[PDB]
RNA sequence: CGAGAUGGU
RNA sequence: AGCGUGUGCCUACCCUACGCCGGCAGGCGCGGGUAACCCGUUGAACCCCAUUCGUGAUGGGGAUCGGGGAUUGCAAUUAUUCCCCAUGAACGAGGAAUUCCCAGUAAGUGCGGGUCAUAAGCUUGCGUUGAUUAAGUCCCUGCCCUUUGUACACACCGCCCG
RNA sequence: AGCAGAGUGGCGCAGCGGAAGCGUGCUGGGCCCAUAACCCAGAGGUCGAUGGAUCGAAACCAUCCUCUGCUACCA
C-alpha cells in the first residue's frame, strides 16, 4: 500500500519547468501534467488556462470531461 | 430528593423554569415548554375521564400523613403525560400481569407513565439444542 | 504562494492548511459541509481560496462567528442544540463541549432508570430495530456435548 | 477403464 | 413517456388546478371532476450542456446515535410516517460453492395498481436507454422411444452375507 | 555434573535465522434426499531474566534460571 503528495501551489523549480517543457509536447492535457510535474488536477487545470491567454500553446477540443492542448502550430 | 439546585435556583430548570412556576402555569402557558408531540397530545386531548387519576392522585397527597410518603395509587393509563401536579407521588403502573411502583421524581416530567415500567425480562442465554446448525443432525 | 503555513489550530483541533477554506473547516467537530458555507458567507469570505491562504485575522473572524451564530443572524432553524432541557437557550455546541452535551445526556435518562436509559447501558440498539439478524459481534457457538 | 461404502418415519 | 386510478351504495374516507402565509414538512381560502370533458399538452428518471474536487476510506459510502418541528389517529414510549442541524462504521470487487438468461431480449432507469385512518427495501403491470456471445452438443444433471439382464414389485433411498 | 529438549497462537508433535510451521485435534460452511469419504474457512496474541548485530527475535549470538530425557555425579 503506497501514496502520492501532490503540490497544491508551484515554487520556482517547477514553475520554471512548466514554462520550458511547453515545445516538448505533442499532447498537453491537466492529467498528462500532472503525473510528469507531480501536481494536482485542479492546479494542472489552472496552470493551462494560463499558457492560453499567453498565446504559448493552441487550444485542440474542450468538453465537460476532457480539454485537448497541443504545440503552436509548428514542429 | 438526592440532587442540590434542580428547578430551585441558577442553571438547572426545566426549559428555564422552577418548579413552584410550573405549579402556577396553566396547560395553555405549559404546552409552550413541553415539545412537539406532548403539545399535540394537550392541545387535542379533551382527556374524558382521565381526569380521574388527577383526583385520586391529589385525594393520595393531601391526605398523607405530615413529612411521609403517600399510599400507592395502581392504575393500567400507560399512555399518560407526566404534568408537574404528579411530582413527588407513588403510582402503580401495569405491565401485563403486574403493578410495578414508581416514586415520580421531577427529572421525570413529560415522559410518560408507561416508559418507567417494562414488560419484558433481559435475555440471557442457555446451550444451543438440536436443529440450531447444517450439521446437528441425528440419526436413530 | 508565499510559502506560508499550511498547517494551523484553530479550536484545541488541527486543520490542515491544503484543503479549500469551506472544506478545511469541517474537521472541527460540530461544523458540517451545510453549516461551514453559510458560516464563510456571513464572514465574506471567498470560497475560491486554500485554507493557508487566510490572513490572521480572517480565521479570528470566522471563529468569533462560529462561537455567537445568533448575533451574526444565523437563524434559530439552523443549529444543533434547541430549547436545551436545563436553561431553554439556543446555541451550536462544538469541538470538546459536544462529547460533554452527550456525556451529560445519557447520564440524565440513566438517573431516572426510563427505558432509553437502560438500552444504552446493557449496550443494545436503542431506536425500534429488530435484533435477531442484525448488528452480530460475538463468536460462533457449536452445538456438541 | 482414477476413486464411487450405506439407508427410522 | 406509456399502462392506470378518482367523491365507498352497511361501511362515511376520493383525485386536485389557482391565490395567499412559512427554509422545510405543512396551513388557510376558493373552484373543477361520477370523468376522450377536471387534476392533464400527465413539463418522469437515467441521458444531454457548463462548473467545482484530484487517487486521499477523499467532496466515495451513509450504518449508528443527540436535540428540535409538523401531519394521521380514540391512543405513537419498545422510537407510525415526514422535515431540519449534528455524528460519520464496515466496505478497495469478495474462499470452497452456486442462480437466471438468446433480441427491443439481459442489464440500467423511473412511474401506476394491490394492501392503505397513517405507509415499500415486496409483488403485479407500463414505458424509456439498449449490448457482448450462439445458431451447437450429449460431456455433467434430467426427459422420450426401442432392444437387453435381474434374486427388485414397500419397486436401487430395493434386496441381501459372515 | 556431561550432552540434549522446553519456556504456544488454539489440545498435542516442536519447524527454519521472515511476524504459526506442517501432518493432526476442535468449531462452522459446501457437496448429497441424508450419513460417512472429499473440499474450504475460522481461534483477541513481545514464547522466564540481562546484554548485542538486524528491516526482525520463541526461532542469529552471549550470560543467568528451572524441570525433564540419556549418561550418571558436587548430595
Amino acid at each position: 500500500r503506497d501514496k502520492l503528495n501532490n503540490l497544491v501551489l508551484f515554487d520556482k523549480a517547477t514553475y520554471d519547468k512548466l514554462c520550458k517543457e511547453v515545445p516538448n509536447y505533442k499532447l498537453i492535457t491537466p492529467a498528462v501534467v500532472s503525473e510528469r510535474l507531480k501536481i494536482r488536477g485542479s492546479l494542472a487545470r489552472a496552470a493551462l488556462q494560463e499558457l492560453l491567454s499567453k498565446g504559448l500553446i493552441k487550444l485542440v477540443s474542450k468538453h465537460r470531461a476532457q480539454v485537448i492542448y497541443t504545440r503552436n502550430t509548428k514542429g | 430528593v438526592e440532587q442540590k439546585k434542580k428547578r430551585t435556583f441558577r442553571k438547572f430548570t426545566y426549559r428555564g423554569v422552577d418548579l413552584d412556576q410550573l405549579l402556577d402555569m396553566s396547560y395553555e402557558q405549559l404546552m409552550q415548554l413541553y415539545s412537539a408531540r406532548q403539545r399535540r397530545r394537550l392541545s387535542r386531548g379533551l382527556r374524558r375521564k382521565q381526569h380521574s387519576l388527577l383526583k385520586r392522585l391529589r385525594k393520595a397527597k393531601k391526605e398523607a400523613p405530615p413529612m411521609e410518603k403517600p399510599e400507592v395509587v395502581k392504575t393500567h393509563l400507560r399512555d399518560m403525560i407526566i404534568l408537574p401536579e404528579m411530582v413527588g407521588s407513588m403510582v402503580g403502573v401495569y405491565n401485563g400481569k403486574t403493578f410495578n411502583q414508581v416514586e415520580i421524581k421531577p427529572e421525570m416530567i413529560g415522559h410518560y407513565l408507561g416508559e418507567f415500567s417494562i414488560t419484558y425480562k433481559p435475555v440471557k442465554h442457555g446451550r444451543p439444542g438440536i436443529g440450531a446448525t447444517h450439521s446437528s443432525r441425528f440419526i436413530p | 504562494p508565499e510559502k506560508f503555513q499550511h498547517i494551523l489550530r484553530v479550536l484545541n483541533t488541527n486543520i490542515d492548511g491544503r484543503r479549500k477554506i469551506a472544506f478545511a473547516i469541517t474537521a472541527i467537530k460540530g461544523v458540517g459541509r451545510r453549516y461551514a458555507h453559510v458560516v464563510l458567507r456571513k464572514a465574506d469570505i471567498d470560497l475560491t481560496k486554500r485554507a493557508g491562504e487566510l490572513t490572521e485575522d480572517e480565521v479570528e473572524r470566522v471563529i468569533t462567528i462560529m462561537q455567537n451564530p445568533r448575533q451574526y443572524k444565523i437563524p434559530d432553524w439552523f443549529l444543533n442544540r434547541q430549547k436545551d432541557v436545563k436553561d431553554g437557550k439556543y446555541s451550536q455546541v462544538l469541538a470538546n463541549g459536544l462529547d460533554n452535551k452527550l456525556r451529560e445526556d445519557l447520564e440524565r435518562l440513566k438517573k431516572i432508570r426510563a427505558h432509553r436509559g437502560l438500552r444504552h447501558f446493557w449496550g443494545l440498539r436503542v431506536r425500534g430495530q429488530h435484533t435477531k439478524t442484525t448488528g452480530r459481534r460475538g463468536r460462533t457457538v457449536g452445538v456438541s456435548k
